[PDB]
């Protein structure tokens, strides 16, 4: 039943038929070596290590790239394997400087371990030893291109899955430079990435180039933040403290990518912390003190204050840790004001009804998916792993992909609609040349963006698509069951603290102004000292404050990511918990167990100690929140759209646009990048 | 000689000596170790490595070092199976978490079809 | 007081569950039509039991089950609740 | 050495102080490292 | 799934064997203050006996039990004798505090112990 | 050398000099604060950049087997200057 | 090949080939392994009970003298039901052979003290059950070697860390040295030095 015997070392073994022989020599356990190759790009045959004898014939055939023909007999140890190996090995070393003792990959080389394990232990070649002037390809990627073994593989990763097309081979014999010509800043998105791609010595990091070894770390697991997807971080951590992040692979997300944002991030989230709570002085000025001035304070204003007026703006990046903290704490005082980072509208009932706020298919299973429209948003500038998906699709498999809402720059050819919500309501009635193709293609997907929520157009156009959804689902046939209609986000907190039933935006508090408020990481423009009563009494509790910590009252030193076992999910409703990598410094507290020695000092409790009672309560109030890596789809939607013509609302007609269009916005508006100074050399550097 | 032996359970955490606080506040992961991405070698997976979380490590202030309080945050066991893993952690005694195991995805690559005439899969540089 | 939060909790194999799917396909839309102020929500993860909780009154987080049950009786079960 | 003394390297000390120690003047360790973790400073410019 | 015990059957000769050393321990004891010239009276150190017996008093399987009773028998046989020194039976103790407790509150002014 | 701090003692090669606020400067006191007063920075722009009139250089450091090993570098830059990262010292090209 | 390389005597391999197949077609009633190794040094694999029976034939029996014993040791391996293993070491006087008696053994169930045949097993029984935890039945005198008396926890196990769980100090408050958990000085860096790219092609075990 289409399988092909290959009898690795006499050993047999089925193989699917016309895969490589490299993946066979994998399905049984072998490693052959390989420098060209890479299991995510297209398989170039320039490094010449695959090599192997096959049986029966005079010449060495390479295994990166040759098909399989039936019954072979595979040798990967025999005797001429050996010598090609060694003598290829010996070609690779000749024109190669010595720099292993400043190169920036000493324990992560692959010429070092593959020269152990496969090559020679002399050497020849006395003369020659050419050498290539560098270039200045990036601030963000250091680049010495003498180490460069010419092995085209940053080229075939950026002109197949960047797209940016700035890389190129020139010349001939020896003198075959790998770069680019026209002394461009290269400067795009997944720039970060080619740091990992390039399996030498060649491309390293820029800020981090000289700063440790990789076998003095130790690794850590710990999750993506600030993108609404996740990859799986790798903590290399070093002197109670840290060194460097690198992606780690899920299969399904982000397989083996990573966002130069999160790779870059660390310089911010280690340059102007928090390490003092900090109470104002009678000069009207900020100081310091122990935590029983600022407890003791903070909760004799809180036992004096109940009522409607109590409010707890929670954005950036919390915890669903702290999030059930606070929503026992201010069920246990009396009533509440919870409030988001980013407004979230509920009309037709979108804080309940799973389908509505999260992620409705997968992620990986956007792949079998056909004809995707995109209303508005920007994936390149939000999410940017989620458009390598859909280039990885658009490249492998045939697509359709349209967008209504902005002129940018997306890499592989959306079709424009134009952007107005008339458009939208015009492909709700049916009048295009493409309305045809939605309801007569055969597996759609709906991708909302939610930057193009937070105005006033919101409920009116997520009834609009969720009247699309219904149309195409239940007309069509398809196929049952999988989803046309999904929404994605910016912000994990935000997903978190829609999943625990909470109030979306700040309108709870401008229908009802407050007297005491908790902001746990106000990032920007929520709420203000001129709009609020002047007796404000903020509690802003988080890290290296830059907003909120000029507005402050009360400065309480939350962690960060990296330190403290929290709890976050991504866009597609999958809880991925980070773990215990740093140690915050100072005297910097982790979140809800600062929540919970409040509400110890407060004349009040909290019926736990331990956070394994935290995760009890956590699967006592959603189910889904402990079953690590895991997910499972909505369904309702007849419910939903049924649900979504009560309030009647209208759709202005404004031109639409998300503000995460060009690369001073990618790098600017977020916590953790705006402290560093990384992300405005390279805003210095693209703006100039 | 083939005596009164009941099949139970094991309590070895009276025996193994360590005191209750690193015995029953600190959990264990056992977890594959991912794919050092900088390289690409899976020899380093193939082995379930029980680790325990880190905990502080303050600066010594007259050297500038990383001195702590942390006899178990130093260890790692190689393990073969998740299955033996489990049954040891649940013999020694303390409580513990476990990931599965995540594999590389079987594709199918082929020259021949990244020279494509008609597909939109074309290299447009070899 | 009144209410604050009820929240259904379910699985995928159950006649309990089964139970609450008949009447969450039927006897939804004109309860959220009733009380557009209670965010009554609905979970399902991969295999739980199905319970109905609600927390109301300054943390009062009351619990029922809704195992083994026919639809008609879980409707006189949560309007014995509300 | 009255054979072969100097070498040609300018940086050699015209004092050879000796074995220093129970003087007032001696070694002490110390980090040869700048900030860590660069603590935040509050802004002197008040309000309300 | 055959394993060879140790010393006992069932839980009565187990519990016949501890009830055992716990009768050598309470007679051992005034000979020890006596021979060391420890510092603490006869009491605390009866009553820090019994608080280490009564610390693992919830294990049945008899084979620990045994392999205690040859632990506390070790340790009566090296203490009968003059071989451990002063410095180990005050090691049994802890008047070195250590005064860390278990609150909560206290455990947050001196962190990262939850 | 040397700079020389504003609290009064000699800052090192590295600006790691202590604040008001601490207390190493008292555990300073007393006995002197070593540090090496030839630093390593100015002894760079002392030396001659060698104007080799060839195309692609080579460096060793001094010494067959006493130095740094051989690094051949390029001087293609036609306005900036070859840097061996071992030696820490310039060339130029004059064809 | 014939520089560098020790070369191998087929001679032996084929001789202690020979006897071990002898000693296990002999004694059925114990015998699991005799592996031979590359260097030709035998290895005997045995069940825990027939210790004090192997001994006796082994002490004797004229085919093979085997007078002289040398070490015990139990190294501990997880992932095995049967963790802990017991090395005899066995030196022939007469004939210039070595074989390693490897039983194996649990954490708890003793085997039969080796002590009553071969009399230089007395302090390594002891100071395998101070160091490990393998009780030795029907063993004269059981106690502490190359341990405090105080101390406890079977330090050469793998779960007890590289740095012990105390501290001694002096100090003038109670007048003498007490213990108290432990305070590094410095971190100890455990590395990592696994390698990836598999060195040895001809030890790949079958994956699952
Ligand atoms: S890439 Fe770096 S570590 Fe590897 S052989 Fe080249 S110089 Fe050495
Ligand atoms: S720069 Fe690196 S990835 Fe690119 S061809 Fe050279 S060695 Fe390969
Ligand atoms: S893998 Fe590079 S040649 Fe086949
Ligand atoms: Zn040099």
């Amino acid at each position: 039943s289409n399988l092909i015997e290959v009898f690795v070392d006499g050993q047999s073994v089925m193989v699917e038929p016309g895969t490589t022989v490299l993946q066979a020599c994998e399905k049984v356990g072998m490693q052959i070596p390989r420098f060209c190759y890479h299991e995510r790009l297209s398989v170039a045959g320039n490094c010449r290590m695959c090599l192997v004898e096959i049986e029966k014939a005079p010449k060495v055939v390479a295994a990166c790239a040759m098909p399989v023909m039936k019954g072979w007999n595979i040798l990967t140890n025999s005797e001429k394997t050996k010598k090609a190996r060694e003598g290829v090995m010996e070609f690779l070393l000749a024109n190669h400087p010595l720099d292993c003792p400043i190169c920036d990959q000493g324990g992560e080389c692959d010429l070092q371990d593959q020269s152990m394990m496969f090559g020679s232990d002399r050497s020849r070649f006395l003369e020659g030893k050419r050498a290539v002037e560098d270039k200045n390809i990036g601030p963000l990627v250091k680049t010495i291109m003498t180490r460069c073994i010419q092995c085209t593989r940053c080229i075939r990763f950026a002109s197949e899955i960047a797209g940016v097309d700035d890389l190129g081979t020139t010349g001939r014999g020896n003198d075959m430079q790998v770069g680019t010509y026209i002394e461009k800043m290269f400067m795009s998105e997944l720039s970060g990435n080619i740091i990992d791609i390039c399996p030498v010595g060649a491309l390293t990091s820029k800020p981090y180039a000289f700063t440790a070894r990789p076998w003095e770390t130790r690794k850590t697991e710990s999750i993506d933040v600030m993108d609404a997807v996740g990859s799986n971080i790798v903590v290399s951590t070093r002197t109670g403290e840290v060194m460097r992040i690198l992606p780690r692979m899920h299969e399904d997300i982000n397989e083996e990518w990573i966002s130069d944002k999160t790779r870059f991030a660390y310089d911010g989230l280690k340059r102007q912390r928090l390490t003092e709570p900090m109470v104002r002085n009678e000069k009207g000025l900020l100081t310091h003190t122990t935590w029983e001035d600022a407890l003791s304070r903070v909760a004799g204003m809180l036992q004096s204050c109940q009522g409607n007026d109590v409010a707890a703006i929670a954005g950036g990046l919390v915890d669903a840790e702290a999030l059930i903290a606070l929503k026992d704490l201010l069920n246990r005082v009396d009533s509440d004001t919870l409030c988001t980072e980013e407004v979230f509208p509920t009309a037709g009932a979108g804080t309940d009804l799973r389908s509505n706020y999260l992620l409705n298919t997968t992620i990986a299973g956007v792949e079998e998916a056909d004809v995707v429209l995109l209303v508005g948003t920007n994936p390149r500038f939000e999410a940017p792993l989620f458009n390598a998906r859909i280039r990885k699709s658009w490249l492998h498999n045939d697509l359709k992909v349209a967008l209504i809402g902005s002129p940018v720059d997306l890499t592989y050819r959306y079709d424009h609609l134009g952007d107005s919500p008339k458009i939208l309501q015009d492909i709700a009635s049916g009048s295009h040349p493409f309305s045809q193709v939605l309801q007569e293609a055969k597996k759609p997907m709906v991708v909302l963006g939610s930057s193009a929520l937070q105005r006033n157009d919101g409920a009116a156009i997520l009834a609009a698509v969720s009247n699309i959804a219904q149309k195409i689902r239940t007309s069509s046939g398809v196929t049952g069951d999988w989803k046309v209609m999904n929404i994605l986000h910016r912000i994990a907190s935000q997903v978190a603290a829609l999943d625990l039933g909470y109030k979306p935006g700040v309108e709870a508090i401008r229908k009802n102004p407050p007297k005491m408020l908790f902001l746990l990481g106000a990032d920007g423009g929520c709420v203000t000292r001129q709009d609020l009563p002047k007796d404000c009494f903020i509690v802003y509790q988080g890290h290296h404050g830059d907003v909120g910590a000029p507005i402050a009252d009360v400065i309480l030193p939350g962690a960060a990511y990296t330190e403290k076992s929290a709890t976050y999910v991504n866009t597609e409703g999958r809880a991925q918990q980070t773990k215990v990598a740093v140690m915050p410094p100072g005297l910097a507290r982790e979140d809800w167990k600062i929540i919970r020695a409040l509400s110890e000092i407060a004349g009040m409790t909290l019926p736990y100690d331990t956070l394994d009672q935290v995760r009890n309560r956590l699967e006592e109030v959603s189910p889904n929140l402990v079953r690590y890596d895991d997910v499972e789809g909505a369904n309702y939607f007849q419910q939903a759209s049924e649900l979504s013509k009560l309030v009647n609302q209208q759709l202005l007609a404004d031109p639409l646009v998300p503000p995460q269009l060009t690369i001073k916005d990618f790098y600017m508006t977020d916590s953790i990048s705006r402290a560093s100074q990384t992300m405005a050399k390279c805003v210095k550097a693209v703006t100039e | 000689t083939q005596l009164i032996t009941v099949d139970e359970k094991l309590d070895i955490t009276t025996l193994t000596g360590v005191p209750e606080e690193h015995i029953k506040t600190r959990k264990a992961r056992i977890f594959v170790p991912a794919r050092n991405n900088m390289q690409s070698g899976v020899n380093n997976t193939k082995k379930w490595k029980m680790e325990f979380d880190t905990r502080e490590r303050w600066e010594n202030p007259l050297m500038g070092w990383a001195s702590t309080a942390d006899p178990l945050s130093n260890l790692v066991l190689t393990f073969s199976t998740k299955e033996d893993a489990i049954a040891f952690a649940e013999k020694n005694g303390w409580s513990y978490d476990v990931e599965e195991r995540k594999v590389p995805k079987p594709k199918s690559k082929s020259y021949g079809a990244n020279f494509s005439w008609n597909k939109r899969t074309r290299v447009s540089t070899k | 007081l009144g209410l604050r939060e009820i929240r259904i909790h379910l699985c995928q194999r159950s006649p309990g569950s089964q139970g609450v799917r008949d009447f969450i396909e039927k006897r939804y839309v004109e309860l959220k039509k009733a009380n557009p102020d209670l965010p009554i929500l609905i979970r399902e993860c991969s295999d739980v039991q199905p319970k109905l909780w609600a927390r109301y009154a300054f943390g009062q987080e009351k619990n029922v089950s809704l195992n083994n049950f026919s639809a008609d009786q879980v409707t006189r079960a949560l309007e014995n609740v509300l | 050495p009255t054979v072969k003394p100097p070498t040609a390297r300018k940086f050699i000390w015209t004092n050879h102080k000796f074995n220093l120690s129970g003087t007032p003047q001696q070694y002490v360790p110390y980090s040869t490292t700048r900030k860590k973790i660069q603590e935040w400073v509050p802004p002197s410019t008040p309000y309300k | 799934t055959s394993v060879k015990p140790i010393f006992s059957r069932d839980m009565n000769e187990a519990k016949r064997r501890v009830r055992e050393l716990y009768r050598a321990w309470y007679r051992e004891v005034p000979n020890t203050v006596h021979l060391f010239q420890l510092d603490i009276s006869v009491k605390q150190g009866r009553d820090k006996v019994r608080e280490m017996f009564k610390k693992n008093a919830h294990v049945t399987d008899p084979r620990v039990v045994d392999l205690l009773v040859i632990k506390g028998k070790m340790e009566l046989e090296e203490t009968i004798n003059v071989w451990k020194q002063r410095t180990h039976v005050m090691r049994f103790f802890h008047e070195t505090e250590a005064p860390r407790p278990k609150d909560f509150l206290s455990k947050f002014y001196v962190g990262h112990d939850p | 050398g040397v700079r020389t701090s504003p609290t009064g003692e000699k800052v090192t090669h590295t600006g790691q000099v202590y604040d008001d606020e601490d207390y190493r400067r008292v555990r300073f006191v007393g006995r002197q604060k070593e540090v090496n007063e030839n630093f390593a920075i100015d002894l760079i722009a002392e030396q001659p950049v060698s104007q080799v009139g060839s195309r692609v250089i080579s460096c060793d450091g001094g010494g067959g087997a006493l130095g740094h090993p051989r690094v051949y570098i390029n001087l293609d830059k036609e306005t900036k200057t070859g840097t061996c990262g071992y030696c820490g010292l310039q060339f130029r090209q004059q064809h | 090949t014939r520089p560098t390389v020790r070369p191998r005597n087929d001679v032996a391999h084929k001789q202690l080939s020979a006897f071990g197949e002898y000693v296990a077609e002999i004694l059925p009633k114990y015998v699991q392994q005799v592996q031979v190794s590359c260097f030709s040094e035998l290895e005997i694999c045995i069940h825990p009970d027939g210790v004090i029976p192997v001994l006796t034939f082994l002490r004797d029996h004229s085919n093979a003298q085997f007078k002289s014993l040398a070490d015990l040791t139990a190294v501990d391996i997880p992932t095995r039901q049967n963790r802990f293993e017991i090395v005899y070491n066995l030196l022939s006087l007469r004939f210039n052979s070595r074989i390693r008696v490897k039983t194996y053994t649990d954490e708890l169930t003793p085997v039969e003290s080796s002590v009553s045949v071969y009399k230089a097993a007395n302090w390594y029984e002891r100071e395998i059950w101070d160091m490990f935890g393998v009780f030795f039945a029907n063993h004269p005198d059981l106690r502490r070697i190359l341990t405090d008396y105080g101390f406890e926890g079977h330090p050469f196990r793998k779960d007890f860390p590289l740095s012990g769980y105390v501290e001694l100090r002096y100090d003038d408050e109670v007048k003498r040295v007490v213990a108290e958990p432990v305070e590094l000085a410095q971190e100890f860096r455990k590395f990592d030095l696994n390698s990836p790219w598999e060195a040895f092609p001809a030890y790949r075990q079958p994956p699952e």
